[PDB]
């Protein structure tokens, strides 16, 4: 019955601006203290703004002073994080959570909260100058003669394409075992790139038709490639 | 400014183990420490809060301890749904630092990396572009190293790679490492390797091919 | 001497020399004697129409501005003393004047510096000409001044419902004389609730933005925003108002409605349809309401004769108020501009409504005659006479010029009062001040207002009813807790202004004139509870607030120690019964209904006790006053037993004993039972009335809405022939008879 709902995400250009909405429910709004915490890609929580519990003393990390403002609204139980200056940097999923003035306790030179217990599903704000587009799609199948005996490996190469997330399914889900999908990686040009491979049996390759699915939603693109 | 330092970076252990995981407070710090578990995407969820108490609802094979500046996360007996990433959280005056984090990775046997390198396709020459792929496939432990020649001559800076999480299945791993670079520097050279070090490899092994096979 | 000594003279002279250039010419010696009778709004006006005919004397010139002086308006002052000075250069004792006030406010214009040198000239090496030598060093540098910027602003990221701090900006922009952005931050403020809520505030609102009408830069920037500045001078008139009038004496007040009036004037003529002129709208009914408001005030000091003439006028006055239509809502800029107008709209049809409620009840349709005799020019004569002096221009005073066409002369009905009042709860930040007085305007009432819906209004999202009741931190509290609250604070009120005029009305009172109708210990409790749950507590503060609050829910939920006299826990019982008792919902009713239950069950022991004549153990410093006005007597402890039987019944009904209930409600034949024996009776065969089931029981179904048809007869029937009854009904005859159509036609 307790919940904490965070909107208000999506991409935005470097030195744009953003505004998240956390909604809670099932919780006196006013004796619980509120956090934003973001986490870019394969990095750790950071911590970035925090709202003493029955008043609303803002508090915010060097990374971010000055530039973002968190607010707590009683009419509507809600709390937001307003971002402005967004920097590449920032690119993170945000998280939002709570800590009850029982463990909300202010001491002389500031305050502390002894841990945050609920949290929310977690929204993401990319920011990156590169717009969106479609991806690329180059095969990769094997320059391989039964090299590692009965099995051999082919795959796909998605490239310049932005933003994440891109999905890839080989002979539409037909094939579903041996495949291995990489995370992408930021290209410095702006647009991210990834691979998908599988290892299939040598023997069936050149008679069962291998294609690569991939489907890149936010561009509205759908390419089929085979190997 | 106070620091956590989390100890260790990257864990690998079985099932039954005690596990045992440390963050150092640089100043001296009060207990208002917490302990965090945070499954791959997924929200942080909390094991332990003031240093000692455990969170209502957490298993009880979970356990916090201080000694000095050091708290310390304690599982008495590993179970395979904890296998996933802890971050410590200290919270001094109007400030909250999180530990780097630890990676709770279920250890197997060594497994040695089957790699094939691929050429850049006829369709990405077109466009001016080429990229080199070198596969290390299902493998184990997380950690090697992989070193690009071109002609039999270092490359860095101009290449990068990544890191599949640990398979459910085997409990491997597999990186894929793309070395890019123009058309025009592409057929400037012939001779292309892909040199691979693991503990599972016997003595370094390599993979190459040559322009136009 | 006295007001009428000085008053008076007014017709010896008047008699002697009619004429106006003559009339004028005797301001001064007019002025002359109202200096002494302590009139300096008066005196003002007095003096400076002498000075409008004797432009050239430098005695009446100096008297302003030594009247000024007293007045504490620097700007003013100085110039008188520079007119009667520049006429006549042997004032030298004016010329260190200038020289001492220059140098006091402000250092930063050379002038200070000049008047100084010609002060220190006509006093060679006197004692005071150091003295303005080391003031006029005093000022700071311009880093200084732009350090003390940067404390105010930091002081005020955190603290920005400081009423103190926020007027120091505005003196500090006023000091460099950047008035634009003194108003700008004046603008952005009226925003602010609480500031707007503010005496002093307010007071710096009207000064810092007639300062920059006058002022040079208002002019030369461009005359687009002129319009959207004077809107907000109007807005902070309406708020000054209302808190002068409750605070300040009968003086302060009327000299303010000039200030008041003549702004309105000033601003009729340019009119047009965007936000300003909604606004001179909505405006327009607040001086009418506050000025009736501020007639009774001073009737109820004098004498009857006076009383009855004086709220004759003021009815008239609320009247007009009442009349003005709700102002344009969607011409309005932005939501937050928009949204604050209506609130005051709301609370101007509330306060207005009341009052002419609680006037005309003292006799039959005396609104009527109110508006046949007055609503005559005659009475606008009459009431600018009653307010003001009448030495003021009858010309630019808009009480004067105002075209008071077709008085509705209808009074006010109470399904549009109620909309009215919880539109207006967040009006004056909900000081239990205010909520004290409705919940008191609507004691006299034939119906009850929505409390569950102000509160509702004030802290959204707050639980009806907290799971944890276990335990008294204040985390855990709820609309109910206030719901109770509130009641016994005006149960309790009501009995101590009754106390208080039984040795001496009581509802004829408006809002500003009375003072504190709370105790200062539920004031308190109040204003915590209200920081609290806002978020405008202090994280210093946050423990001792919290504290506060759970001192008394211990006594709002009945519990050790409660400081509730038999009388009061009862009037909640009942109260919460049939408040919850016409709800639709389930969840409601059960809530209400179980807290009444709860109430019932602690005074049941206590009414046993008092049902054999024994004494009751009075309370160590209660929460609520004890009365024995209200002491509980034999007379009424049978009907209590029932009443609490039928709350019994009831909540044993929403649980599920339905075979309890009807037991019990079939034991006592009274009206309420009825309808819940119906609707109980109507729910059985409802449900099982059209699905495919056995015969036999589709027959018994069809008995129970049989059951129901007689039941809803037998409240008609008893209804119409007697009232008594009629005001017991759980929920309006009309909706009985409604529910009994459907039924039928089943």
């Amino acid at each position: 019955e307790v919940q904490l709902v965070e909107s208000g995400g999506g991409l935005v250009q470097p030195g744009g601006s953003l505004r998240l909405s956390c909604a809670a429910s099932g919780f006196n709004f006013s004796s619980s203290s509120i956090h934003w915490v973001r986490q870019a890609p394969g990095k750790g929580l950071e911590w970035v703004a925090s709202i003493y519990s029955y008043s609303g003393y803002t508090s915010y990390a060097d990374s971010v002073k000055g530039r973002f403002t968190i607010s707590a609204d009683t009419s509507k139980n809600t709390a937001y994080l307003q971002m402005n200056s967004l920097r590449a940097e920032d690119t993170a999923v945000y998280y939002c959570a709570r800590s009850p003035w029982r463990w909300s306790g202010v001491s002389d030179g500031g305050f502390y909260y002894k841990a945050l217990d609920y949290w929310g599903q977690g929204t993401l704000v990319t920011v990156s100058s590169a717009s969106t587009k479609g991806p690329s799609v180059f095969p990769l199948a094997p320059s391989s003669k039964s090299t590692s005996g009965g099995t051999a490996a082919l795959g796909c190469l998605v490239k310049d394409y932005f933003p994440e997330p891109v999905t890839v399914s080989w002979n539409s889900g037909a094939l579903t075992s041996g495949v291995h999908t990489f995370p992408a990686v930021l290209q410095s040009s702006g647009l991210y790139s990834l691979s998908s491979v599988v290892t299939v049996p040598s023997s069936s390759l050149g008679t069962q038709t291998y294609i690569c699915n991939v489907n890149h939603k936010p561009s509205n693109t759908k390419v089929d490639k085979k190997v | 400014d106070i620091q956590m330092t989390q100890s260790p970076s990257s864990l690998s252990a079985s099932v039954g183990d005690r596990v045992t995981i440390t963050c150092r407070a640089s100043q001296s710090v009060s207990s208002a420490v917490a302990w965090y578990q945070q499954k791959p995407g997924k929200a942080p969820k909390l094991l332990i809060y003031s240093a000692s108490s455990l969170y209502s609802g957490v298993p009880s094979r979970f356990s916090g301890s201080r000694s000095g500046t050091d708290f310390t996360l304690t599982i008495s007996s590993l179970q395979p749904e904890d296998f996933a990433t802890y971050y410590c959280q200290q919270s001094s005056s109007s400030l909250i630092t999180f530990g780097q984090g630890t990676k709770v990775e279920i250890k197997r046997t060594v497994a040695a990396p089957s790699v094939f390198i691929f050429p850049p396709s006829d369709s990405q020459l077109k466009s001016g572009t080429a990229s080199v792929v070198c596969l290390l496939n299902n493998f184990y432990p997380r950690e090697a190293k992989v070193q690009w020649k071109v002609d039999n001559a270092l490359q860095s800076g101009n290449s990068q790679e990544s890191v599949t999480e640990q398979d459910s299945k085997d409990s491997t791993y597999s990186l894929s490492s793309t070395l890019t670079l123009s058309k025009a520097d592409y057929e400037k050279h012939k001779v292309y390797a892909c040199e691979v070090t693991h503990q599972g490899l016997s003595s370094p092994v390599t993979k190459s091919f040559n322009r136009g096979e | 001497r006295s007001k009428a000594d000085v008053e008076r003279y007014i017709a010896s002279v008047q008699g002697s020399t009619p004429s106006p250039r003559q009339k004028s010419m005797k301001g001064f010696y007019f002025a002359k004697l109202y200096y002494e009778a302590k009139e300096y709004d008066l005196a003002k006006k007095y003096i400076c129409t002498y000075i409008n005919v004797q432009e050239r004397d430098p005695k009446a010139h100096r008297f302003l501005g030594l009247l000024y002086e007293l007045e504490e308006n620097t700007d003013k002052a100085v110039e008188c003393y520079r007119r009667s000075v520049e006429l006549n250069p042997t004032q030298k004792d004016l010329v260190l004047k200038i020289a001492e006030l220059l140098c006091k406010n402000d250092v930063t214009d050379g002038r200070a510096k000049y008047w100084l040198e010609r002060a220190a000239k006509l006093f060679p090496g006197s004692p005071a000409i150091y003295k303005l030598k080391e003031q006029l060093l005093d000022c700071e540098g311009e880093d200084g001044w732009n350090k003390l910027f940067d404390l105010i602003q930091s002081e005020l990221y955190v603290r920005p419902d400081d009423v103190h701090v926020n007027i120091r900006l505005v003196e500090v922009y006023r000091s460099t004389k950047r008035l634009k952005d003194a108003v700008a931050h004046c603008h952005e403020a009226e925003r602010n609730i609480a500031l707007r809520s503010s005496l002093e505030w307010n007071s710096c609102v009207v000064q810092t933005l007639k300062e920059y009408l006058e002022s040079l830069q208002c002019l030369e920037s461009d005359k687009s925003d002129w319009r959207a500045t004077n809107t907000d001078l109007l807005l902070a008139y309406a708020n000054l108002m209302l808190l002068t009038l409750s605070t300040r004496d009968v003086q302060e007040s009327r000299e303010l409605l000039q200030s008041f009036d003549s702004a309105l004037q000033s601003v009729k003529s340019l009119g047009g349809n965007d936000e300003l002129s909604a606004t001179f709208l909505e405006m327009k009914g607040h001086f009418y309401m506050h000025a009736g408001s501020l007639l009774l005030k001073m009737g109820q000091h004098s004498s009857n004769v006076q009383w009855r003439a004086l709220s004759e006028l003021a009815a008239l006055c609320y009247l007009i108020a009442f009349q003005v239509p709700r102002p344009k809502i969607k011409l309005i800029k932005g939501e937050a501009g928009q949204n604050l107008l209506e609130m005051m709209a709301c609370d101007r049809l509330s306060q207005s409504g009341h009052m002419l409620l609680n006037l005309s009840r003292g006799k039959q349709d005396f609104l009527k005659e109110i508006v046949e005799t007055f609503a005559n020019k005659s009475g606008q004569s009459a009431l600018y006479d009653a307010l003001f002096s009448s030495q003021s221009p009858k010309d630019t005073s808009f009480l004067g010029s105002d075209d008071i066409g077709n008085i509705d002369v209808r009074e006010p009905e109470l399904e549009d009062l109620t909309r009215y009042d919880v539109g207006a709860i967040r009006a004056h930040n909900g000081s239990l001040q205010h909520l004290t007085w409705l919940g008191l305007q609507w004691n006299s009432l034939p119906a009850l207002p929505g409390i569950r819906k102000w509160l509702k209004q004030l802290f959204h999202h707050l639980p009806h009813e907290t799971s944890r009741l276990e335990t008294n931190a204040p985390e855990s509290i709820c609309i109910l807790d206030l719901e109770v609250f509130l009641l016994g604070v005006v149960y309790t009120s009501h009995l101590q202004l009754k106390e208080k005029c039984n040795s001496h009305q009581p509802l004829c009172l408006p809002l500003p004139v009375c003072k504190q109708l709370c105790t200062e210990r539920q004031k308190s409790w109040w204003d915590a509870v209200c920081t609290l749950i806002h978020r405008k507590a202090v994280p210093g503060n946050v423990a001792k607030l919290r504290l506060l609050v759970q001192h008394e829910i211990n006594t709002l939920r009945a519990q050790e120690k409660h400081g509730l006299q038999p009388a009061l826990l009862v009037h909640w019982a009942e109260c919460l019964q049939k408040t919850g008792s016409g709800l639709n919902s389930f969840y409601d009713q059960r809530e209400y209904m179980g807290r009444s239950v709860h109430y019932w069950k602690k005074v049941l022991p206590l009414l046993k006790i008092i049902k054999k004549k024994n004494s009751i153990p009075e309370p160590i410093d209660p929460l609520f006053k004890h009365f024995h006005s209200v002491d509980i007597q034999a007379s009424e402890i049978v009907e209590y037993e029932e009443d609490a039987h039928i709350t019994f019944a009831v909540l044993d009904a929403v649980n599920g004993n339905i075979e309890d209930a009807v037991t019990a409600f079939e034991s006592i034949k009274s009206v309420v039972s009825y309808w819940n024996l119906a609707l109980i009776f109507h729910r059985k065969a409802e449900d099982i009335e059209n699905d495919a089931l056995s015969p036999e029981e589709q027959e018994e179904c069809k008995n129970y809405l049989r059951k129901t048809r007689d039941y809803l007869i037998k409240i008609i029937d008893d209804s119409d022939s007697n009232l008594s009854v009629v005001k017991k009904l759980p929920v309006p005859l009309e909706s009985v008879k409604e529910m009994l159509n459907s039924v039928m036609q089943e």
